[PDB]
């Protein structure tokens, strides 16, 4: 009953994605996954859980955005 | 209580920096096909196959929350679990006949550069999803001579959860290459 | 040399922090045998090491990009610098000259080396002329240069080791002007045409002048796919046990 | 050709050995109580025997390598063979001996300082062992039966595929790692749970103490620097076999873009293999001085800065291939901001030896020696860090004088370290002191006459991967005087092995087992502790023990046979794809088809 509204609010991004081809553009994909996931991370082994996955990304910035930045 | 939900979940942590790789060894080789074909994709293909995916989610994120959390649809496991398990199979299907289209000029690996990082930030990008389906099958042969109760059979949400991870970069594959 | 400076005052600089820890050590320790606002009060020092560094280095990277080690921005020689297997290639495209394993400029000049590689990546060290960088098979990379004091300056490469890369040394010297133009005027062999794919092959190979410069071929410094047109078009990919020696297919320039 | 010989009749009298003398009849120990066995006490064990098999494997190839490296147109081995022998030494180490070697002195120490069972996931922490020996046979048997690569550990891409040209070289390299680098990532995986949900009560997050904080630090590095491995290879797999163009030269793929894929997870690595070390000697001289390690707000503080800031450093071994200057500056001054929080480590070191007590056994001559060594690789990477004098110095010996320095003080004395003063877990007493000093004194003097000549012979003049330096303003003896200290730290190798053939201070839960070679189950009771230091607050300070009466049931995770065998097809396809096989692999499909039949019996076996 909860998760439809937010599975329903995932379909937009997409579609307004498409909308901005066919920064501004490198975050809406970014914040399409938030929503996402989201709705299963805390708590109990939590924070370690939600924790985990949040210097992953740094590294995805850092892969990129350094291989990019050479 | 079972910490495999934690220990197979830094294990999906350890995939952002395995597709981060690929997705740096593909905007790396971007500006290529200096000798070769120019990428020209179907653009309908990729919405279908990104909102076959959303909609994979859509099916998922209540797949367990109404399902087995909330109340207690016992019986619906094979329901919520089957029809999620053949949207896997639209993008195997879909980016296979992809693959094979792309024979007629851009083939594999060996046409450009470019198309090598493609055909592999997609390749065991493809193999994720293509396991997932086998693991989530995989589960489906425990309401037999098991038939265990929420909060003990862990194999669904671990397999859940890894099956969601999937999205995330699937989504930023629709930003990056496209 | 610029940089030396950096290596002679650095030598010190680490000399003392050797002789820090044997304070810390030898001291006591042998008196004491049976037979938090100090950590804190501490990270006041070591940037103080660091960031006595992370300026004047810092003032030397963007320092070796501009025209260093020369005079200003006049006399721009240019020096296309390329990197076949075990052999060195430079051609000047001032006037139409290419020399091989060996190299002349003259001292007090800007040489803006163009520095590239046909098959494997390599760089031109040469140990008196101070930093290398690395030629990259794709595309130019830029580095000038310059002669301190007339004499023998020894050569060598970043030694990416593939069985014939010990012996890339290439000996270079640093003359006067006056000696350098008659010694320009003196040589006009040519660009053989041939020849010059007669040399993607790693062997061996003594002076070679030539006469003409080489770039009227696809510049070499971009499309670095002249290792399949070199080695291939001649018959020719080795191994690693049995049946080598250049896989049949004769006609080359060899030692002895 | 001639030597290499003698070696594959040796290698096949080896495995003719095995049969007779130890097969008499081995289904009820070897396949038992052992191979796929669960407990994490003899896993640990089966890590360093293949780390010291290496050291030997790696031992002969450093010898013979310097006994070439004696004095200038020496004729012992070619141009070849020698690239190959010394790129089978360096990946001997770090990944075949240094990773198995730490990983090992972790698979062991770190469960049982924390008073929990076993680890997270004893099953798959099996397979986590094979994982990387199936990949050492791997790339051992390159020896005779293929051909070992020789482009260097690093194998740089321009000279790894057809400019290169050996078949069965590199892809030893590509698929030796790709395995092991699989089993390596689930060992930071397990232990990154095992510490986490498994501590006894009372321990509490920040005091548990510090060694066991470097594994915790070593095994988050391991997750996110592995994946990289995982893919750099299997993009470079897929370039040298599938027909790929990442990195290749003639589709016009970019030829350093597998430079910093690899070293993306390069320099990380390389703190996993001093992150351990430092750990293994934070407790040694924190036991034998008889006092605290005073600092934990500033030292564990600074364990966490050296984890992250590895990965804005990496792009340090590069500064050669002209940058973007401002990103070889950004990188350049980053580089020192990592030798600050791995400078605060050794003065967290002297001012808990200071004041307290101390002891001159052997394990504290390896924590005595450790000390100035790895400053003295430590001061000359400073300068390393310096991009604008990187240049001056980049590899010519300079280079392998710092880091062999810095890693064989680092990691192969915490590993003699580990070695010894945790010996009585492993069997009965203990190594003889007197005659094991006799290994330490040799094996430390020889290591400086061997290296720091090469300060002198990089300085004036000798790049490195070499094989005849020339009479260059007679430099030449700094060239035999780095041999003559280079074949004296072998001799040494042989006094360990003599040493083996015999056959307390502490201030953890090391010696607070029931006794010597502690049990299956380890601990009856899980400890209280409730303290920063387990074992002093449970000696002179109260007693308490293991009162009967108190006991309860067993953990029961017994063995699966399918370790050996999910590894074995790894090791199956991984030698079917490098041995020929060019464009598909027959067999190498094969392994991938009975990996996924056991990866269905991994979730179809109810335990
Ligand atoms: C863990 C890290 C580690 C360890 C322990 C060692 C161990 C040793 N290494 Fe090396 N080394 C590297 C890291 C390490 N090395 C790396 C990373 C490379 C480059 C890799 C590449 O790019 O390819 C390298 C390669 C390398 C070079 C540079 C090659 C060049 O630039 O041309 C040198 C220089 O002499 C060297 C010497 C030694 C010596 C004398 C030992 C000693 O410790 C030897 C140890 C030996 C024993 C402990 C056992 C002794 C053996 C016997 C007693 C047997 C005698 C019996 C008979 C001869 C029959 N090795
Ligand atoms: C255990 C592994 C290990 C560790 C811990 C280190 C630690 C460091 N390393 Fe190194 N390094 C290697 C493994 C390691 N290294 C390897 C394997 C190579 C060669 C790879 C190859 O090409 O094959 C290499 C080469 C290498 C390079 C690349 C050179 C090139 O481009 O060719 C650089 C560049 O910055 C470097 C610098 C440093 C610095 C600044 C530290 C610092 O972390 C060291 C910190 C220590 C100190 C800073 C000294 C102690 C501090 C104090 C006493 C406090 C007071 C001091 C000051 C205030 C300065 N080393
Ligand atoms: C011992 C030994 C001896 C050799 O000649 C070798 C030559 C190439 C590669 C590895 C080698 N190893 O390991
Ligand atoms: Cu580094």
């Amino acid at each position: 009953x909860x998760x439809x509204x937010x599975x329903x609010x995932x379909x937009x991004x997409x579609x307004x994605x498409x909308x901005x081809x066919x920064f501004g553009f490198a975050f809406i994909q970014a914040a399409l996954q938030l929503l996402m996931f989201m709705h299963m991370t805390e708590s109990e082994n939590g924070t370690i859980q939600v924790g985990n996955t949040l210097f992953g990304f740094f590294g995805a910035i850092v892969i990129v955005l350094g291989s990019i930045w050479i | 209580g079972r910490l495999n939900i934690l220990g197979f979940w830094i294990f999906l942590g350890a995939e952002i920096v395995l597709f981060s790789t690929l997705f740096a060894t593909f905007f790396v080789l971007k500006n290529r096909t200096a000798g070769g074909v120019l990428p020209d994709e179907l653009f309908e293909v990729n919405l279908v196959m990104i909102m076959t995916f959303l909609l994979l989610i859509s099916s998922f994120t209540c797949g367990i929350a109404v399902h087995e959390m909330r109340r207690g649809s016992l019986k619906g496991v094979v329901i919520w679990t089957i029809i999620t398990l053949l949207l896997g199979a639209g993008f195997v299907g879909c980016e296979i006949n992809e693959f094979v289209h792309y024979v007629h000029e851009g083939a594999a690996l060996s046409t450009s550069a470019f198309w090598s990082g493609f055909f592999v930030l997609l390749g065991t990008h493809g193999t994720h999803v293509t396991i997932g389906i086998f693991w989530i099958t995989g589960i489906l042969i425990q309401l037999k001579k098991r038939g265990l109760t929420p909060q003990t059979s862990s194999k669904i949400f671990i397999s859940s959860l890894y099956w969601h991870f999937l999205d995330v970069v699937w989504i930023f594959i629709f930003t990056g290459v496209y | 040399q610029q940089s030396d400076l950096i290596l002679l005052s650095i030598g010190f600089m680490l000399f003392i922090v050797g002789v820090v820890f044997v304070l810390f050590t030898i001291i006591l320790v042998k008196y004491r045998d049976r037979k938090t606002f100090l950590e804190v009060v501490w990270t006041v020092i070591p940037i103080l090491i660091v960031i006595a560094l992370s300026v004047p280095t810092v003032q030397t990277i963007y320092s070796l990009e501009k025209a260093p080690e020369a005079t200003k921005d006049k006399e721009p020689l240019v020096v296309y610098a390329t990197s076949v297997d075990w052999k060195w290639v430079f051609s000047y495209p001032e006037q139409d000259i290419e020399t091989v394993n060996y190299l002349n400029i003259p001292v007090d000049r800007p040489i803006l080396f163009k520095i590239s590689s046909a098959d494997s990546m390599a760089s031109l060290w040469i140990p008196q002329l101070g930093g290398q960088k690395y030629a990259m098979a794709g595309m130019l990379m830029d580095q000038y240069l310059q002669a301190d004091k007339v004499g023998t300056y020894e050569g060598r490469n970043a030694n990416f080791t593939g069985e014939h890369f010990a012996d890339q040394e290439f000996d270079v010297n640093a003359v006067t002007e006056k000696d350098f133009n008659s010694w320009v005027k003196k040589t006009q062999p040519k660009l053989t045409k041939e020849k010059y794919d007669e040399l993607m092959l790693p062997e061996n190979v003594d002076e070679l002048t030539f006469s003409s410069t080489h770039l009227k071929y696809v510049d070499h410094g971009q499309d670095a796919e002249y290792a399949m047109e070199a080695r291939k078009r001649l018959g020719y990919q080795a191994v690693s046990p049995h049946s080598k020696t250049d896989p049949f297919e004769n006609v080359k320039k060899n030692e002895f | 050709p001639l030597i290499l010989g003698a070696q594959v009749s040796i290698a096949l009298s080896t495995i003719a050995i095995i049969f007779v003398l130890t097969y008499f009849k081995k289904w009820k120990w070897l396949w038992s109580e052992w191979i796929t066995t669960v407990d994490h006490k003899k896993l640990g064990i089966m890590y360093i025997i293949s780390a010291v098999i290496m050291l030997f494997r790696g031992g002969v190839d450093g010898l013979m390598m310097r006994a070439q490296l004696a004095l200038p147109n020496n004729s012992f081995l070619d141009s070849n063979h020698y690239n190959e022998i010394f790129t089978t030494h360096g990946t001997i180490m770090i990944i075949f001996m240094a990773m198995p070697f730490l990983i090992g002195l972790i698979n062991v120490v770190v469960p049982l300082q924390i008073g929990a069972r076993d680890v997270a996931f004893p099953y798959l922490n099996n397979l986590s062992f094979w994982t990387f020996f199936v990949g050492a046979m791997l790339f051992n048997i390159s020896f005779v039966i293929g051909g070992s690569p020789n482009a260097g550990w690093t194998s740089y891409m321009p000279l790894a595929s057809n400019d290169m040209s050996p078949g069965p070289g590199e892809n030893y390299y590509l698929l030796g790692l790709q395995i092991a680098g699989i089993g390596t990532l689930m060992t930071g995986i397990n232990f990154m749970v095992t510490i986490l949900k498994m501590r006894t009560k009372g321990m509490t997050l920040m005091r548990m103490p510090m060694f066991t904080w470097t594994t915790l630090i070593t095994m988050v590095i391991i997750v996110f620097a592995f994946p990289v491995l995982t893919v750099a290879l299997a993009l470079l797999s897929f370039d040298r076999l599938f027909g790929a163009h990442f990195f290749t030269l003639e589709a016009g793929g970019m030829p350093m873009l597998w430079a910093n894929l690899f070293w993306i997870w390069g320099h990380p690595e390389v703190y996993i293999v001093i992150l351990p070390a430092f750990g293994i000697f934070s407790e040694i001289i924190s036991s034998f001085a008889r006092k605290q390690l005073f600092g934990y707000k500033a030292m564990v503080g600074s364990i966490i800065a050296i984890s992250v800031l590895s990965f804005l450093v990496w792009t340090h071994h590069f500064f050669t291939m002209g940058n973007s200057a401002s990103v070889n500056s950004f990188f350049s001054i980053t580089t020192m901001a990592i030798s600050i929080p791995t400078g605060v480590k050794i003065f967290n070191w002297l001012f808990t030896m200071y004041k307290g007590r101390i002891s001159f056994t052997t394990p504290m001559l390896w924590a005595l020696a450790f000390i100035p060594n790895f400053v003295i690789g430590g001061v000359t990477g400073v300068m390393l860090a310096m991009a604008a004098a990187d240049y001056q110095y980049h590899n010519t010996y300079f280079l392998v004088s710092h880091f062999h320095y810095v890693l064989i003080a680092g990691t192969v004395f915490a590993c003699f370290a580990g070695f010894i003063f945790w010996y009585p877990k492993m069997f009965g007493h203990k190594l003889n002191e007197r005659i094991g000093k006799w290994f330490f004194w040799i094996f430390m003097i020889g290591f400086n006459i061997c290296f720091f000549p090469q300060y002198f012979l990089g300085l004036q003049g000798m790049p490195r991967r070499i094989y005849t330096y020339g009479p260059n303003d007679g430099w030449t003896t700094l060239n035999f005087i780095s041999t003559v200290g280079a074949f004296m730290m072998g001799v040494g190798f042989l006094i360990l092995c003599y040493n083996i053939y015999y056959s307390g201070v502490g201030r953890t839960l090391d010696w607070a087992t029931s006794s010597a070679i502690p049990p299956h189950y380890n601990f009856a009771v899980l400890p209280e502790v409730k303290s920063q230091d387990a074992f002093l607050h449970m000696k002179e300070e109260k007693t308490e023990l293991y009162p009967e009466s108190k006991f309860k049931k067993i953990h029961m995770p017994s063995n699966s046979g399918r370790p050996f065998f999910m590894s074995v097809a790894f090791g199956l396809a991984g030698f079917g794809l490098v041995f020929e096989w060019y464009w598909m692999g027959v067999v190498g499909l094969i392994g991938v088809l009975l990996c996924m039949v056991l990866r269905s019996f991994e979730y179809d076996n109810g335990y």
